[PDB]
RNA sequence: AAAACUCCAGUUGACACAAAAUAGACUACGAAAGUGGCUUUAACAUAUCUGAACACACAAUAGCUAAGACCCAAACUGGGAUUAGAUACCCCACUAUGCUUAGCCCUAAACCUCAACAGUUCAACAAAACUGCUCGCCAGAACACUACGAGCCACAGCUUAAAACUCAAA
RNA sequence: AAAAGUAGU
């Protein structure tokens, strides 16, 4: 099914972040994965210092691989993102939009309970 | 003679409807030196304060306008079998006439 | 006029204490325990001015747990500190206990002027697991 | 510990007026109920004992709550003697 | 055990997909979806089989079938996890609920 | 906002686990609790300090600071005063909330019955 | 004969309370949306009292933030401080 | 309610697991 | 209708060929899902 | 207060097989036990109902065996106060153990002490009363969560489970 | 903080 890769990279240098940001594609089209869209979502902060493969961090690119995989390649590229040293932290999320959803037509307003007790002289 | 569910049909009460913020004229039938006590009708009175913009205006039987806040003041509590009513109404004082 | 939440290391900022900016202020570390106070004031870029505990001023056993035990070990906080000139103070107040307001009170009666006050308590997100509980 | 360091339980001290900016630091943390969770977690608080904890403080809210709603719906109860001779 | 590169039993009523794109026929397919879609289609290629009244799902012979299809997604499963106690329960109370239905096929 | 309370004491009817296990009967009492107050307070402490941190200076001698001795005594007079007064003002009348007595009074005229 | 009331469908109730996120769509990207229901203190996720969001649409909102924690998109011990004059939904008390 | 029911035959156990110990 | 509305989708599918642009083409371009919410049910950005 | 610690404490960095604030004022899932950090994969029997002291499958924590891990907690034990004594409460340290793997043991106030399925509106306390139907169990207290047989990977164990003597109550 | 006991109807 169709799945997000929420990837943060490490802050290099657009004709070497396009190098590391193709294998991670080849890495998806080598586990048979079709890739529907790239996004980048920019090169902000990171929220905290992450230490990751081995050192230390404080910027980071966000991208985003919205992509379709079999079943048996998600848990063959968490090994793939693991062993690499240019990315931070990539995650293989399942789509939001897969699930669509149900029409919430509001809250209602729940009363005390009645019959709690039973109507003893006390 | 006129039958009772034909005179409920016609009937200003039945005609309001649900009284949330609704403009009503009333008679004031009791002073208390600050609270008024404002019968517009309807199965109780009300209780209002005594404004600084016109405060001798309020007399018995001053015509005053309401916005007349839902007649219940009623709620049931958590351990009650019916409801504690207060035979009030929270009708909010306007103007007179 | 006046926000209250501190001017963040996202530039830029409108704020000079004593012509400085907010990030080298010196910070000031109460350490709160519920027997002790130990007070520790820092360079912004971690260099320690001064050092004075509760033990330290004197007392040696459980009247250090008290307010005015580290009163006194703020009062004595000031004058090692201004040595090199520490008008200007960041409070760091780690842990609960009784000299926490009571040691935030010797920083100023010896004359420094505090200009924020952080609560770093140390609480785990579920981390370790504490002692048995009393049974009193 | 690995994030930025003077943002989060920071109050700001307005011109030399610590003993409220010590009020409004105790309350965030009341108000979210950190003071209330620091004070429990100085001793293990048994598993089973957060259930009977945890549910003496959710029932007490029940009751807390409805006697502050009762109390608010008859404060307007409270003016004076309307008839006083009968 | 079905082929990986056929369709879903969902798509096979649409009578254009037999001529589309690789892409669109691999989107469209077994490969690319949650397993239980095997499982869809083994209701429906045993249906054709072995009952005379195919896309039923309501009588005595359906629901075996539908049950001994989703025994097997229990074999399957336990083949690994072998301490998931909670699907030995599955399995166990499967293969009794299908012995009920087969005793009621008898008589 | 009252929380839901629907399906949380275990009853005849509800097939569940409960959530609450209340020990009192969860019904209004037709009375309030009356008022805590007044823990070990000890005021008077923080002007004491600087009192005393004339006297390890100096050789013991009052009017070194005569001047600011004083002063802790005008705290401790004002706090003196302050305690006496309090223990009025909370008698003769308290506004905001009620007094429990002045409420109590009120819960009688409108008492929660739960009998029928 | 005509006279009497009528059986029909309770008229004079307005369509139920649609809560403030009710079409809407919560992401774990969509940090300054997430960024407004945490404490700009403590970091700590406001409740379903305060936060007046139902039940349902509430518990979207602590599956993403605790989502967005782990991923490194939204810090743990605070709000964001560049995310702080966002459209303050979420009622609390403290310095009135 | 009372654990005087309890209590009888708490003692009993204690008493049969202290002399299964002993020999 | 969901496959003629995957058809034209299929287009835009990044391929083993049209892919050295499209790693260049939206890491010079952006996107951003940050939205916040007011007190009525209105999105601002 | 001691004892211990000064190979100590406080900052600031590097740091996890341990444990999962707030959300949790929610009422969820699972047969129960249990389960509230994150991702993903697999995955939640049965369109009648009942049905095991006649079986199969599971069953908190504790405990066993083999091999690891070891931050913190901690039976046992040691030290220090306490006390008439203190084999306890209090303090400190540390071990089994808690955790991971692989098999057992098969027990709980395993209690929401209220069996399942369908349906209606008065002993006293408690969580209002009662039908239809089925299965299980009970019929004075204590001896007795015992003895003897039997079963069980359990060996100081579990399951099942009496009698004698006694009492006029419990 | 420390409190142990009070013969048989
Ligand atoms: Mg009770
Ligand atoms: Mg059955
Ligand atoms: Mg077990
Ligand atoms: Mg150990
Ligand atoms: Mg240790
Ligand atoms: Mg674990
Ligand atoms: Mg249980
Ligand atoms: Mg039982
Ligand atoms: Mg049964
Ligand atoms: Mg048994
Ligand atoms: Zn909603």
């Amino acid at each position: 099914p169709r799945y997000e890769l929420a990837l943060i990279l490490k802050a290099m240098q657009r004709p070497e972040t396009a190098a590391t940001l193709k294998r991670t594609i080849e890495a998806l089209m080598d586990r048979g994965a079709i890739v529907r869209d790239l996004e980048n979502l920019g090169e902000r902060a990171l929220p905290y210092r992450i230490s990751a493969h081995s050192q230390q961090h404080n910027r980071g690119g966000y991208f985003l691989v919205d992509f379709y995989a079999p079943t048996a390649a998600v848990e063959s590229m968490v090994e793939h993102l693991s062993r690499d040293i240019d990315v931070i932290r990539g995650n293989i999320v399942k789509h939001p939009l897969t699930q669509e959803l149900k029409e919430c037509e509001g809250i209602v307003p729940v009363p005390l309970a009645e019959k709690l007790y039973s109507t003893k002289k006390r | 003679v006129e039958s009772f569910a034909s005179m409920l049909r016609h009937s200003p009460l039945t005609q309001m409807g649900p009284a949330k913020d609704k403009l009503v004229i009333g008679r004031i039938f009791h002073i208390v030196e600050n609270d008024l006590y404002i019968d517009f009708g309807g199965k109780f009175h009300c209780v209002c304060r005594r404004p600084e913009v016109d405060g001798e205006k309020y007399q018995k039987g001053t015509r005053v306008r309401l916005r007349l806040l839902d007649l219940e003041l009623t709620s049931r509590f958590l351990g009650a079998t019916t409801d504690t009513t207060v035979l009030e109404a929270n009708a909010v004082l306007l103007g007179i006439q | 006029k006046f926000s209250i939440y501190p001017p963040i290391p996202g530039e830029e900022s409108s704020l000079r204490w004593a012509g400085k900016k907010f990030e080298e202020i010196p910070i000031a570390h109460i350490k709160a325990s519920h027997n002790n106070t130990q007070i520790q004031v820092v360079s912004a870029s971690n260099e320690p001015l001064a050092f004075a505990s509760c033990g330290t001023e004197g007392f040696r056993n459980a009247k250090k747990g008290t307010g005015i035990a580290a009163q006194t070990a703020g009062i004595a906080a000031a004058a090692r500190a201004k040595q090199k000139g520490v008008i200007h103070i960041r409070v760091v107040v780690k842990g609960l206990g009784p000299g926490r307001l009571s040691a935030m009170h010797g920083l100023i009666m010896g004359g420094l002027e505090v200009i924020s006050i952080t609560d770093n308590t140390p609480i785990p997100h579920n981390g370790c697991r504490p002692r048995k509980a009393r049974k009193l | 510990a690995k994030h930025l360091k003077f943002i989060a339980r920071t109050v700001m001290v307005q011109e030399g007026n610590v003993e409220s900016a010590y009020r409004t630091l105790n309350r965030i943390l009341t108000m979210d109920g950190l003071i209330e969770d620091i004070k429990h977690r100085r001793y293990y608080e048994k598993p089973c004992r957060r259930r009977q904890r945890e549910s003496y403080e959710r029932c007490r809210r029940i009751y807390n709550m409805e006697m502050a709603r009762k109390i608010n719906f008859l404060m307007r109860k409270n003016r004076a003697d309307p008839w006083q001779g009968c | 055990d079905p082929p990986p590169s056929t369709l879903l039993k969902d798509y096979q009523n649409v009578p254009g997909i037999e001529k589309v794109d690789d892409v669109v026929k691999r989107l469209l397919s077994l490969e690319m979806a949650n397993k239980k879609e095997m499982l869809k289609i083994k209701q429906e290629q045993f249906m054709k089989k072995i009952v005379a009244n195919p896309e039923d799902t309501r009588s005595l012979e359906a629901r075996i079938i539908a049950l001994s299809v989703k025994i097997r997604s229990y074999e399957e499963h336990l083949e690994k996890h072998r301490k998931d106690k909670a699907h030995k329960r599955y399995l166990l109370m499967s293969i009794d609920q299908r012995k009920k239905m087969l005793k009621n096929l008898r008589n | 906002a009252t929380p839901s309370l629907r399906g949380r004491l275990a009853r005849f009817g509800n097939p569940r686990k409960p959530v609450l296990k209340p020990n009192k009967p969860l019904i209004l009492a037709n009375r309030v609790g009356e008022r805590r107050r007044e823990k070990g307070e000890a005021t008077c402490i923080t002007e004491m300090s600087v009192m005393m941190a004339c006297w390890k200076q100096n050789e013991f001698r009052d009017d070194a600071c005569r001047k600011e001795i004083q002063g802790f005594l005008d705290c401790a007079a004002r706090a003196q005063e302050a305690r006496k007064m309090r223990s009025i003002q909370e008698t003769l009348g308290e506004s905001g909330s009620l007094l429990p007595n002045k409420l109590n009074k009120l819960l009688q005229r409108f008492p929660n019955k739960p009998y029928l | 004969n005509e006279d009497l009331p009528i059986s029909m469908e309770n008229p004079y109730k307005e369509p139920l309370k649609k809560c403030i996120l009710c079409g809407k769509h919560v992401d774990y990207k969509n940090v300054q949306l997430l960024s407004q229901f945490v404490s700009p203190f403590t970091g700590c996720i406001y409740g379903r009292h305060i936060t007046g969001l139902c039940g349902k649409k509430q518990k979207e909102i602590t599956k993403a933030i605790k989502r967005a924690q782990i991923m490194g998109f939204m810090p743990v011990t605070y709000k964001d401080p560049a995310y702080l004059k966002d459209p303050k939904v979420c009622n609390i008390r403290y310095r009135e | 309610k009372n654990v005087l029911k309890i209590r009888r035959r708490k003692m009993n156990h204690h008493k049969y697991r202290k002399l299964v110990k002993k020999t | 209708r969901e496959v003629l509305q995957l058809q034209e989708e299929v287009k835009n599918f990044i391929t083993r060929e049209n892919l050295e642009a499209r790693v260049e083409a939206a890491l010079d371009s952006r996107k951003n899902y940050n939205w916040a919410i007011t007190r009525e049910g209105l999105v601002v950005r």
